[PDB]
C-alpha cells in the first residue's frame, strides 16, 4: 500500500533526501521508532542514514538523508503511507 | 533610529590653529556621513558628504575622515569666518544628526 | 500668548553704573509676543559697546530682553541717547530716550 | 539663483495645526525632493520626514508619525509641512532643505535610493506655539 | 586672555514701577570665558528660580561675552525690601564682587 | 503610487531588518533551513521587498503591521519542499505556545505539486491559520504548483496596472482553477536592500500576495473573528470595485 511520489519537473527533484510520511494518527513516539527502525535496519546493510528531523505537531513522518536504493525497503515500514523526494521550492 | 554623538560642545581656539571636531554613531554606517556649518540666524551649510569629500566650492582647509563608527572634521589652518556651529548628520539613515560644537575664539 | 507690544523702560545711568570713565545705559524691552524684536542705538550711529541680548521667556508667557551700551560719562549730560525699539509683529516702533538724574559732575 | 523660499513667521494656539510651504525657483526643473527639518531655539537639528516626488510616497520621521503630512503641489514648484496637534515644545525654526531621489538600479530595476545630503534649505520659518 | 567682568546693577525705572511690577537688572560686562555665577539675594535672603539670564554671543573686536540678569518681583514686594543685591562668582575674580543698592537712594 | 494584534509570518529569504521602512517592526526569528548555494540581487532582496509591501512604514499595505521572518531560502532565492516544512512547523510550534488569536503566513514561494506540502497547509488551516501564496510565474495552471494548487490556502495570481495578467519574463502569472483571487503584482514599490533608505520596483506573484497578506491583516485587526471562509468571502469582494 505505501506508495513513493517525485516533483513531477525533473530538474527539480532532490534525489537523496526523503519525507518519510506515516499514516494519520501515528504518535511522535511511533515515529521516532519508525525512524530508528529504518536507521538499524539500514546499518544492516552497510548503509547510513541521516534522520535529519522528526516531524512533530504539523503531520506525521520524518526526514532523511539516504541512497535512493533503501527506498523499496523504507516503503515496507510500519505506518507509511508515502515516501517523498524532496525538490526545490523558488521565490516567485 | 541611528544615534549620532559628538564631542566636544565646545572649543576654544586662535586663528592659525588645528581643530577637529569628531563625531560617533550607534552603529557602523560605512561613511554615509555629512558635516554641516551653521552661523547664527542662517540655515546650516554642507561643508563636507560621504565622510571625507568636500561640497561644491568649500575650502580645501576643510577636511573629513572616518569609517564604521567613528568620524572627524578638521579645520587645518583655522580663518576668522570658520568660528561658527558644526554639526554631523547621517544618511544611512532616516537622517540623523549630532547634538553640535561650536568653535569659539581663544583668549 | 495673544500678539502683543512691549513697554520700554529705562535702563538709566547712575554711581553704580560707572566705571573707570564709563557708564553703563539701557532699555528693557518687556513682555512682548512673539519674536522678533530689533533694538539700535541712535537710529544706527551708535554701535560701538553696544550689546543687544537674546530674548527669555517669561513663566507668564511674554517675551523680555535688554539691550546696554556703555560709553563715557564726561559725555552723559551733553550727548542725547535713543534705542529705537520695533516689533514688526505688533507694529510697534518705539524711540526712546535715557536720562540719568543728577548726574552733576 | 536656484533657491527655496519659504512662507513667513507664524503663531499657533496648542491644539491647533500649521501649514508651512516651500517654493523651488530659478532652475530649469524645480520639482524636487524636499525634507523638513525643524530647530528648537538654542537646540540643533532634528529631520521630520521628506516628500519624494519620483517614488509618489513621503517618508516620516518615527517621533512624528501621525502629526506631520508633507506634500507638494504638482503645478507651483510648491512643497507643504503641516503639522497638528501643536504644543509648546513645537516652537521652533522650519527648514526646508532639498535631498535626491537617485536612479541606482541596473538591468533594471528600478532601484530609487534616497540620498540625505541637505545642500540647498529654505530660509527658515519661525513657528511659535503659545496659549 | 582671561577677562574679569565688570557689574552694573539697574533699579526698577520709575516709569515701570508706575504700571505695577519690578525689574532689578543685573549687568556683566565684557569677560572672558563664558562661565560665570550670578546670586542674588534681597535683604540677604537668597533667590532661586525666580531670575533669567542672557549670554551675549563673543564679541566683534574683543572676544569677549557679557551677560544680563533680571530678577522679577512684585511692586508690593519689592517696596517690602531694602537691600538688593548682585553677586558675581568668575575665575577672572580672586572672589565674589558684589553689587547692590538701597531701596530709595 | 498605483497599488486587535494580528501577526503576519514571512518565509523567504533572509532580509535587511535595519532598513527604513521596517526596523523595530519586524522581529527576525532564529529558524533557517536552506541548501547550499547552487545573478545581480542582493542575497536578502527579495524578502526585504516583501516584509516592505505589507508591512512598510510608508510604502507598505498594512504600515503597522508586526511581522516574523523564517529563513527558508537561499540568497539565490532557492529553497527546499522540506525546509518549508519545517518552517511550517515552527510557526504551529509558536501558535500553541505563545497566543494570541489571528495569524496570517506569507508564503511568496512555490515549486511542482507536493502532496506532503500541500497536506501541511491544510493541516495548519485547520488550527484556523490564514495561508497566502504566489500562484507561480510560469504562465501555466497553477494546480501543477504547491502551494500553490492547495484549496485552504489562498492562491494570489499578479495582475499589472490596466487589471491584465502580469507578463514577466517570456513567461507571466499563473492561471486557472486554483487561483482563488488576483490582486496588484506589476512594478510594485517596496523596500530595496541595496541601501537602508533605498526603494525598488518589484514585479510578480510574490507581490500581488503580500498585497493580499496586508489586507488579510488588517481585515482581521478589525474583526478578529472572521472564519477562513468568511475572511476568503470578504478578499473576493474587496479586490473588486468594477
Ligand atoms: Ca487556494
Amino acid at each position: 500500500t505505501a506508495t513513493f511520489h517525485r516533483c513531477a519537473k525533473d530538474p527539480w527533484r532532490l534525489p537523496g533526501t526523503y519525507v518519510v510520511v506515516l499514516k494519520e494518527e501515528t504518535h511522535l513516539s511511533q515515529s521516532e521508532r519508525t525512524a530508528r527502525r529504518l536507521q538499524a535496519q539500514a546499518a544492516r546493510r552497510g548503509y547510513l542514514t541521516k534522520i535529519l528531523h522528526v516531524f512533530h505537531g504539523l503531520l506525521p513522518g520524518f526526514l532523511v538523508k539516504m541512497s535512493g536504493d533503501l527506498l523499496e525497503l523504507a516503503l515496507k515500514l510500519p505506518h507509511v503511507d508515502y515516501i517523498e523526494e524532496d525538490s526545490s521550492v523558488f521565490a516567485q | 533610529d541611528i544615534q549620532m554623538t559628538q564631542s566636544p560642545s565646545s572649543l576654544s581656539a586662535s586663528v592659525g590653529d588645528r581643530v577637529t571636531i569628531t563625531c560617533r554613531a550607534s552603529q557602523g554606517i560605512r561613511s554615509a556621513l555629512n558635516w554641516y556649518q551653521q552661523k547664527p540666524g542662517k540655515a546650516p551649510k554642507l561643508l563636507i558628504y560621504n565622510g571625507s569629500t568636500l561640497q561644491s566650492g568649500v575650502p580645501s582647509r576643510f577636511s573629513g575622515s572616518g569609517s564604521g563608527t567613528d568620524f572627524t572634521l578638521t579645520i587645518s589652518s583655522l580663518q576668522p569666518e570658520d568660528f561658527a556651529v558644526y554639526y554631523c548628520q547621517q544618511f544611512d539613515g532616516d537622517p540623523t544628526f549630532g547634538q553640535g560644537t561650536k568653535v569659539e575664539i581663544k583668549r | 500668548a495673544s500678539t502683543k507690544g512691549p513697554s520700554v523702560f529705562p535702563l538709566a545711568p547712575s554711581s553704580k553704573s560707572t566705571s573707570g570713565g564709563t557708564a553703563a545705559l539701557g532699555c528693557l524691552v518687556k513682555d512682548y509676543f512673539p519674536e522678533p524684536v530689533t533694538v539700535s542705538w541712535n537710529s544706527g550711529a551708535l554701535t560701538s559697546g553696544v550689546h543687544t541680548f537674546p530674548a527669555v521667556l517669561q513663566s507668564s508667557g511674554l517675551y523680555s530682553l535688554s539691550s546696554v551700551v556703555t560709553v563715557p560719562s564726561s559725555s552723559l549730560g551733553t550727548q542725547t541717547y535713543i534705542c529705537n525699539v520695533n516689533h514688526k509683529p505688533s507694529n510697534t516702533k518705539v524711540d526712546k530716550k535715557v536720562e540719568p538724574k543728577s548726574e552733576f559732575e | 539663483q536656484v533657491q527655496l523660499v519659504q512662507s513667513g513667521a507664524e503663531v499657533k494656539k496648542p491644539g491647533s495645526s500649521v501649514k508651512v510651504s516651500c517654493k523651488a525657483s530659478g532652475g530649469t526643473f524645480n520639482s524636487h525632493a524636499i525634507s523638513w527639518v525643524r530647530q528648537a531655539p538654542g537646540q540643533g537639528l532634528e529631520w521630520m520626514g521628506g516628500i519624494n516626488p519620483i517614488l509618489g510616497i513621503a517618508n516620516y520621521a518615527q517621533k512624528f508619525q501621525g502629526r506631520v503630512t508633507i506634500t507638494a503641489d504638482e503645478s507651483t514648484s510648491t512643497a507643504y509641512m503641516e503639522l497638528s496637534s501643536l504644543r509648546s515644545e513645537d516652537t521652533a525654526v522650519y527648514y526646508c532643505a532639498r535631498h535626491y531621489e537617485i536612479q541606482i538600479g541596473r538591468y533594471g530595476m528600478n532601484v530609487y535610493y534616497l540620498m540625505y545630503r541637505f545642500a540647498s534649505w529654505g530660509q527658515g520659518t519661525l513657528v511659535t506655539v503659545s496659549s | 586672555t582671561v577677562a574679569a567682568p565688570s557689574v552694573f546693577i539697574f533699579p526698577p525705572s520709575d516709569e515701570q514701577l508706575k504700571s505695577g511690577t519690578a525689574s532689578v537688572v543685573c549687568l556683566l560686562n565684557n569677560f572672558y570665558p563664558r562661565e560665570a555665577k550670578v546670586q542674588w539675594k534681597v535683604d540677604n535672603a537668597l533667590q532661586s528660580g525666580n531670575s533669567q539670564e542672557s549670554v551675549t554671543e563673543q564679541d566683534s573686536k574683543d572676544s569677549t561675552y557679557s551677560l544680563s540678569s533680571t530678577l522679577t518681583l512684585s511692586k508690593a514686594d519689592y517696596e517690602k525690601h531694602k537691600v538688593y543685591a548682585c553677586e558675581v562668582t568668575h575665575q577672572g575674580l580672586s572672589s565674589p564682587v558684589t553689587k547692590s543698592f538701597n531701596r530709595g537712594e | 503610487p498605483w497599488n486587535s494584534l494580528v501577526e503576519v509570518y514571512l518565509l523567504d529569504t533572509s532580509i535587511q531588518s535595519d532598513h527604513r521602512e521596517i526596523e523595530g517592526r519586524v522581529m527576525v526569528t532564529d529558524f533557517e533551513n536552506v541548501p547550499e548555494e547552487d545573478q545581480a540581487s542582493k542575497c536578502d532582496s527579495h524578502g526585504t521587498h516583501l516584509a516592505g509591501v505589507v508591512s512598510g512604514r510608508d510604502a507598505g499595505v498594512a504600515k503597522g503591521a508586526s511581522m516574523r521572518s523564517l529563513r527558508v531560502l537561499n540568497c539565490q532565492g532557492k529553497g527546499t519542499v522540506s525546509g518549508t516544512l519545517i518552517g511550517l512547523e515552527f510557526i504551529r510550534k509558536s501558535q500553541l505556545v505563545q497566543p494570541v488569536g489571528p495569524l496570517v503566513v506569507l508564503l511568496p514561494l512555490a515549486g511542482g505539486y507536493s502532496r506532503v506540502l500541500n497536506a501541511a497547509c491544510q493541516r495548519l488551516a485547520r488550527a484556523g491559520v490564514v495561508l497566502v501564496t504566489a500562484a507561480g510565474n510560469f504562465r501555466d495552471d497553477a494546480c501543477l504548483y504547491s502551494p500553490a494548487s492547495a484549496p485552504e490556502v489562498i492562491t494570489v495570481g499578479a495582475t499589472n496596472a490596466q487589471d491584465q495578467p502580469v507578463t514577466l519574463g517570456t513567461l507571466g502569472t499563473n492561471f486557472g482553477r486554483c487561483v482563488d483571487l488576483f490582486a496588484p503584482g506589476e512594478d510594485i514599490i517596496g523596500a530595496s536592500s541595496d541601501c537602508s533608505t533605498c526603494f525598488v520596483s518589484q514585479s510578480g506573484t510574490s507581490q500581488a500576495a503580500a498585497h493580499v497578506a496586508g489586507i488579510a491583516a488588517m481585515m482581521l485587526s478589525a474583526e478578529p473573528e472572521l472564519t477562513l471562509a468568511e475572511l476568503r468571502q470578504r478578499l473576493i469582494l474587496f479586490s473588486a470595485k468594477d
